DNA sequence: TTTGAAAAGCAAGCATAAAAGATCTAAACATAAAATCTGTA
C-alpha cells in the first residue's frame, strides 16, 4: 500500500514519528467528507504534495526560480570559483566571465 | 526626568553599611559580647511541606537495604579525626587561633569526620573540659556571590545583617581589636573554598589572616578538592607566615569500603522479617516468615571496582542500592505486589548496577539510527580514511555519499533506496543536491554529541569532526548489514 | 469550522494554514512557521486567512520594529495585555508594566498573571501570536528561537487562554538549524513569471487607470484597463531578467515609469498598442532606477594611490624614470612578459607613504629657471589633501580604530574603484589607462 | 658596429610578519533602593 510505503521511506530517512505526524495531519483536515478522507488514505497523494512543498526553498527549488540573466551569472560566478585555487571570486571576475560568455555564445 | 533605561525589578536587602568599628567610642567601651542576647546565635519553613496520607505504604524486605544505605544516613578515618580533633582541641583549649586545611578527591569522607570532630568537641564543652564555642558552617558552593560568607559569618556572630564590606571591617575589627575576655571561640568549617576563591584570592587570605592575630580566638577549617589550592592562591611567603595544618585525605581502599558498606548493613543481614503475603510489607523482628542476605562476593567485587576507579564511599553506596532496587523491582514483578524463603541481593544484581556505570551508550545508540544518518558517518569514516585529517568538510561529504550510491548501483538495497533518498519515491519531485533527511540527521547529530560542527556559514566549506572517537564509529558501521559488505 | 479564502496562486498554502490554525486549542500546534523569501505573499495570505476568519484572535507583531530580544519580549506583553482588555472589557484585570519584562523568565511570570485573571471564561481560547518576520531581529543569535520553541511547556497546561505561535522567516538555512524540533512548516515557493505578471495587474491596474496623469492626458488632447495591463506586460517582458521574479522592484518600475508612458499617450496611439510601444521605446531599453569636488592635489594623491595599489614597486624606474645621468648606471628594464589576470579585478595592495608620495610627484604638472627647481615637494597642503583623502575613506589603511599615523608598520591602500578613479582621471585629463595597457 | 657581461628579471621553496577577527576585559556612562547624614523645628 501507499501508507506502508510513506511509513518505510520515513523508516529509512527521518525514522521519526511527528516527522509523520506533522504531514498525517493536514491530510485528515482537509478532507471534506468520509468518503474522501478515505480516498486521500489510499492514495496518499497529499503526502507527496507536502514532500514537494518543504524542499521547495532548499538550493533545488531556488534554482528553478531564477531568472537567465540570474542564471548566467552564477554560471560565471561557479566557473571562475572552480577555476580558483581557494574558490574565492568577486563582482568583476564573475562579469567578465559572463561578458566573454555571452561574447562567445553570440 | 527621562530615563535612559530602567531597572525595575530591583530587590535590595535591608542591609545595613555601618561596620562594627563604630557600634561603640572605644575600644574599652565594647562590653561582653558573651553576655548579649543577639550575639552567638542567643527554621519555620517545616510545615509548608506537610500533608496526611491516606494510604498506608508497603514497605517492602528490601526497602529496610535501600533506607539504610542512604548518604543522609567513622570507620577508617581515625588518624583524620585523631589531626584535626587535637589540633584544633589544643587550640580552644589555649585560647589561641588555628587553621586546618583538609584536602581531597569527592566523598573521601572529608565533611563527614570533620564533623564529627566538630560534635565530639561540643560534647567536650558540655563536659566543661574546654571553653564553649560557636560552630559556623560556611559552604563555598550554596551561594550566589563569594562575598556573602562575609555576610553570613558575622550575622552568626553578631546577630545583625550588614553588607559584606562592612561585614569584612566589622570580622576584621572583632578578631584584632576586642579583648579575649570579652569574646568567644569560634570554630569555622571552609567547605568548597576553590568555589569562593575562583576571581581572586581575598577571601581565601582574610580568613586564613584572621587566625594569626593573637586576639582573635578563632578556629578555621577549610576543605578544598586540590592540594596546592593555597599554595598557587597565595605565595609561599604568606602560606609560611600562616603556618596551617596540613592534611590529605586519600580514597578508600576495598576493605574500608567494604567494612562502611556492611557496617550500614549491620543489623539487617542474616535477619528474619514478619512478610504480609498479600501486600509484602515486612515488619522486622497469613505472615510468613523471611530471612534476607547480602552475599559477601558481591559487596567484595563492588567495593573492588569502585576503589580501583574513584575510592569514594558515595558509588559504592550508590550502587548497593541500586543492586538493592533491581532486586526489589525483580521481586515486586514477580509477586504483583503494589506501592501503597530467602530473599537475596545475588552477584549478578551487583554485576548489573556495576554494568549500568561502566558500559556506554554511543555504540548502541550509532546502531540504531536510520540508513541516511549511517550513511553521513560512513561517509565521514570514508573520508579520514582517505585524506586522514580528522576535519571533514561537508561539500566532501555530500560528494562521498553521491560517490556511494552511484557507484553501487548494482546493489538491491542501493537500487531500491536511490529513489527515496534523491526524490523522496516521487516523480513530481525534483533530484535534490541533498539527500532526504540530510539537515535533520546532520542536527541530530550535532545534538547527541556525535558530532562537532564549527560554526560557519558556508554551508559546503564547513567542517564537520567525530565526537567521539573512531573505533565506536568503526564497530557501529560493521554492525549494519548494508554498510558492512561495500 | 473555519473558513479557507482564496489567494490566487497560494491555494495549498492556505489548506495548510485552515488545517493548523484554529479556535479550538486540542487540534492547534503550539509553533507554527511559515517560511518564504521576500515577496512571495507571507503576510498576504496570513492577513487573507485571519480576516476571512473574524473569530480567530490574532495578536500582529514585526520583529524587525523590535530589533533586540528585550524590546521584543516587551511588546509580546504589551500587546496580549492590550489585545485582551479590548477583547474582554467586563474582566477587571490588574494592568502590569511591560517594562518589568527584562528576562524570559520574567515574560513567563507576568504572562502567567496575565493568563490567571481571565479564568472566568467559559471555553478555551486560542491567541494567535504573528512575529511577521523573526529573522529579520537585527542581533539574532542561534539561541532565540530555543526559548521561544520551549515557552509553551513554562506556561499552565490547564488555561483558559492558550498563546500559539506563528513564525514567518525568511532564510531556509536559519529554518534548518531548527529541523529536529519537527515544528509543521508551511513553505511560500517563489511566484514564477506568469504569476508575478497577474498578480502585478490585479494589485496596479486599478491604481494605474484610476491615476490623475493619465486622466489629464485625456482631456489634454475597459481600455484603460487595457494600457494598464499592456504596460504591466510590456514591463514585465523588458525587466525579468533584471528584477528577477521580485514583485516589489518590478512594482518600483512600473511606478517611475508610468507617467513618461501617459506622457507619450496619442490620439493615434491609444487604440493601437505596437505603436505606443515604439513612440515610447525608451523606457524599455534602460532600467534608468538611479540617483543621476576634490582639489587638484587630492586628484592627482588618489591617482598615484591607484597606481601604487596596481602596480608592484618594482618597476617603477622603468616608467617614470626620466633625468639625465652624471653617474653611469641602469634603469629597471620592466616587466618582461605580461601577466594575463587584470590586476584591478582583484583587490588592492599596500604601500607606503613615501612611495605615494614619490609617484605623486612623478606624475604632478610641472636664467630664471635656474634658481626655479621646478618639482613639486610634499609640503603641508600634500599631507593634508592626504589625510583629507583618509578621513573620506577614498584611502583606507590597515586598521580602523585609534589609527597610529605615523607608525611604518601601517600601510596604505586605495579605497575607490576603476570607474572612479577613470572620471576624476578625465576630470583633470591624465592617461591613466596607458599605465594599464602595456601591463596585461 | 659589435660585444659581452654584469645588472635586471623570474620563479620555487620556505620562514616569517601581519591582517582579520574571536574573545574578552575594563572604563565611561547610567540607574536605584536602603542607609546615613544635614538643616531646621
Ligand atoms: N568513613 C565513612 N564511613 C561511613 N560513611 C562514609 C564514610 N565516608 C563517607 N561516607 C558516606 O559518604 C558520604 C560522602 O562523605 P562526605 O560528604 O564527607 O565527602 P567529602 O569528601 O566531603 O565530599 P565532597 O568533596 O564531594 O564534598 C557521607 O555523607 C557518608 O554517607
Ligand atoms: N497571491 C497574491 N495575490 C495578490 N497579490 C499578491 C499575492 N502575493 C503577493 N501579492 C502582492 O505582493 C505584495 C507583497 O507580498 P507580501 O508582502 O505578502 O510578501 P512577503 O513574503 O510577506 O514579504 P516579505 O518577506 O518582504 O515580508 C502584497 O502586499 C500584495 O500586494
Ligand atoms: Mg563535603
Ligand atoms: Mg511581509
Amino acid at each position: 500500500s501507499n501508507l506502508n510505503r510513506h511509513i518505510r521511506m520515513n523508516f529509512e530517512t527521518f525514522r521519526s514519528l511527528p516527522t509523520l505526524k506533522n504531514s498525517i495531519i493536514p491530510l485528515v483536515a482537509t478532507s471534506k467528507n468520509f468518503g474522501s478522507l478515505c480516498t486521500a488514505i489510499k492514495s496518499c497523494s497529499f503526502l507527496d504534495i507536502y514532500n514537494k512543498n518543504q524542499l521547495s526553498n532548499n538550493l533545488t527549488g531556488r534554482l528553478q526560480s531564477l531568472s537567465d540573466l540570474e542564471l548566467a551569472i552564477l554560471i560565471s560566478a561557479a566557473r571562475v570559483a572552480l577555476r580558483a585555487k581557494d574558490g574565492s571570486f568577486n563582482f568583476n571576475l564573475a562579469y567578465a566571465e559572463y561578458e566573454k560568455m555571452i561574447k562567445a555564445i553570440n | 526626568v527621562i530615563r535612559k533605561f530602567t531597572k525595575k525589578n530591583v530587590a535590595r536587602a535591608k542591609k545595613k553599611y555601618t561596620p562594627f568599628s563604630k557600634r561603640f567610642k572605644s575600644i574599652a567601651a565594647i562590653p561582653d559580647l558573651t553576655s548579649l542576647p543577639e550575639f552567638y546565635g542567643n527554621s519555620r519553613f517545616e510545615n509548608k511541606l506537610k500533608t496526611t496520607q491516606k494510604h498506608q505504604i508497603v514497605e517492602t524486605i528490601f526497602s529496610k537495604v535501600k533506607k539504610q544505605l542512604n548518604s543522609s544516613y567513622l570507620p577508617a578515618r581515625e588518624n583524620e579525626f585523631a589531626s584535626i580533633y587535637l589540633s584544633a582541641y589544643s587550640a580552644i583549649e589555649s585560647d589561641s587561633a588555628t587553621t586546618i586545611y583538609v584536602a581531597g578527591t569527592p566523598g573521601v569522607g572529608k565533611t563527614l569526620t570533620v564533623r564529627e570532630v566538630v560534635k565530639e568537641l561540643l560534647s567536650s564543652s558540655a563536659q566543661r573540659e574546654i571553653p564553649d564555642f560557636l560552630y559556623v558552617e560556611i559552604n563555598g558552593l550554596k551561594m550566589v556571590k563569594p562575598t556573602d560568607c562575609y555576610e553570613t559569618l558575622w550575622n552568626k556572630v553578631s546577630g545583625e545583617r550588614l553588607t559584606w564590606a562592612a561585614s569584612m571591617e566589622s570580622l576584621e575589627f572583632y578578631f584584632k581589636r576586642v579583648p579575649k575576655n570579652k569574646k568567644k571561640t569560634i570554630v569555622v568549617l571552609l567547605d568548597e573554598l576553590d568555589a569562593m576563591v575562583t576571581k581572586s584570592q581575598d577571601i581565601m587570605y582574610n580568613f586564613f589572616n584572621w587566625t594569626t592575630y593573637e586576639n582573635a580566638k578563632l578556629i578555621v577549617i577549610a576543605v578544598a578538592n586540590t592540594m596546592d589550592l593555597p599554595e598557587r592562591q597565595l605565595g609561599n611567603k604568606i602560606t609560611s607566615r600562616i603556618g596551617f595544618t596540613r592534611i590529605m585525605f586519600t580514597g578508600y581502599t576495598h576493605e574500608e569500603l567494604k567494612n562502611i558498606i556492611d557496617l550500614r548493613l549491620k543489623g539487617l543481614n542474616d535477619s528474619f522479617f514478619y512478610v504480609d503475603t498479600k501486600t509484602g510489607n515486612a515488619i522486622l523482628i497469613d505472615v510468613r516468615k523471611v530471612r534476607l542476605r547480602m552475599s559477601a562476593d558481591a559487596i567484595e567485587i563492588a567495593s573492588r571496582k569502585v576503589a580501583s576507579v574513584s575510592g569514594d564511599a558515595r558509588r559504592a553506596l550508590k550502587v548497593c542500592k541500586r543492586a538493592a532496587e533491581i532486586a526489589e523491582k525483580h521481586y515486586m514483578a514477580k509477586h504483583g505486589y503494589g506501592y501503597d524463603g530467602v530473599q537475596t541481593v545475588h552477584i549478578t544484581h551487583v554485576m548489573k548496577a556495576l554494568n549500568e556505570t561502566l558500559n556506554s551508550h554511543v555504540i548502541t545508540f550509532m546502531t540504531r539510527l536510520s540508513f541516511t544518518a549511517k550513511l553521513f558517518i560512513y561517509a565521514l569514516l570514508n573520508l579520514m580514511k582517505k585524506n586522514g585529517s580528522q576535519e571533514q568538510e561537508l561539500g566532501d561529504i555530500v560528494d562521498e555519499i553521491k560517490l556511494l550510491i552511484e557507484v553501487n548501483g548494482s546493489n538491491k538495497f542501493v537500487m531500491e533506496i536511490a529513489k527515496t533518498l534523491f526524490q523522496q519515491g516521487s516523480d513530481n519531485i525534483s533530484e535534490q543536491l541533498r539527500i532526504i533527511s540530510w539537515d535533520f540527521v546532520l542536527n541530530q547529530l550535532l545534538d547527541a554529541g556525535i558530532l562537532f560542527k564549527q560554526t560557519m556559514k558556508n554551508d559546503r566549506i564547513c567542517c564537520v569532526k567525530l565526537n567521539i572517537s573512531v573505533e565506536e564509529a568503526k564497530r557501529a558501521m560493521n554492525e549494519d548489514e548494508t554498510l558492512r559488505n561495500l | 469550522n473555519v473558513t479557507t479564502p482564496e489567494v490566487a496562486f497560494r491555494e495549498y498554502q492556505t489548506n495548510c494554514l485552515a488545517s493548523y490554525i484554529s479556535a479550538d486549542p486540542d487540534i492547534t500546534p503550539s509553533n507554527l512557521i511559515l517560511q518564504g523569501y521576500s515577496g512571495t505573499g507571507k503576510t498576504y495570505t496570513l492577513k487573507k486567512y485571519f480576516n476571512a476568519n473574524p473569530n480567530l484572535h490574532a495578536v500582529w507583531l514585526e520583529p524587525v520594529e523590535l530589533v533586540s530580544w528585550k524590546p521584543l519580549l516587551q511588546a509580546i506583553a504589551r500587546t496580549v495585555q492590550y489585545k485582551l482588555k479590548t477583547l474582554y472589557p467586563n474582566i477587571p484585570t490588574t494592568d502590569y508594566d511591560p517594562l518589568q519584562v527584562e528576562e524570559p523568565f520574567l515574560l513567563v511570570k507576568t504572562l502567567h498573571n496575565i493568563f490567571v485573571q481571565y479564568e472566568s471564561l467559559q471555553e478555551k481560547t486560542c491567541l494567535f501570536l504573528i512575529l511577521d518576520g523573526f529573522d529579520s531581529l537585527q542581533d539574532l543569535d542561534a539561541a532565540l528561537f530555543n526559548k521561544y520553541i520551549k515557552l509553551n511547556e513554562l506556561l499552565p497546561k490547564d488555561s483558559k487562554i492558550n498563546i500559539k505561535f506563528i513564525y514567518t522567516m525568511l532564510e531556509t538555512s536559519f529554518l534548518q538549524r531548527y529541523s529536529t524540533h519537527c515544528i509543521p512548516t508551511v513553505m511560500f515557493p517563489r511566484y514564477n513569471v506568469d504569476e508575478v505578471s497577474t498578480i502585478l495587474v490585479m494589485s496596479r491596474c486599478g491604481e494605474l487607470m484610476e491615476d490623475s496623469c493619465l486622466r489629464k492626458r485625456i482631456i489634454e488632447e475597459d481600455q484603460f484597463q487595457n494600457v494598464a495591463a499592456n504596460f504591466i506586460h510590456l514591463i514585465v517582458q523588458a525587466f525579468h531578467s533584471y528584477t528577477g521574479n521580485d514583485i516589489f522592484a518590478l512594482n518600483d518600475l512600473i511606478d517611475f515609469k508610468w507617467p513618461k508612458y501617459v506622457s507619450r499617450i496619442t490620439k493615434e496611439n491609444i487604440f493601437e498598442p505596437l505603436a505606443l510601444y515604439k513612440s515610447a521605446i525608451k523606457l524599455f531599453l534602460s532600467t534608468d532606477d538611479n540617483l543621476s569636488d576634490l582639489s587638484i592635489i587630492s586628484k592627482y594623491l588618489l591617482i598615484a594611490s591607484y597606481i601604487c595599489s596596481y602596480l608592484e614597486p618594482r618597476y617603477d624606474a622603468s616608467i617614470f624614470s626620466r633625468k639625465t645621468r652624471i653617474i653611469q648606471g641602469r634603469a629597471a628594464y620592466g616587466r618582461r612578459k605580461k601577466k594575463e589576470v587584470n590586476p584591478r579585478y582583484l583587490q588592492p595592495s599596500l604601500f607606503a607613504i613615501e612611495r605615494l608620495l614619490a609617484i605623486f610627484q612623478a606624475i604632478f604638472p610641472i636664467l630664471s629657471a635656474l634658481r626655479e627647481e621646478s618639482l613639486m615637494k610634499a609640503n603641508i597642503e600634500v599631507f593634508q589633501n592626504l589625510s583629507e583623502l583618509h578621513t573620506l575613506k577614498l584611502i583606507a589603511t590597515t586598521m580602523n580604530k585609534n589609527i597610529d599615523y605615523l607608525s611604518p608598520k601601517v600601510r596604505w591602500k586605495v579605497n575607490v574603484p576603476w570607474e572612479i578613479i577613470k572620471e576624476i582621471s578625465e576630470s583633470v585629463h591624465f592617461n591613466i589607462s596607458d599605465y594599464f595597457s602595456d601591463i596585461h
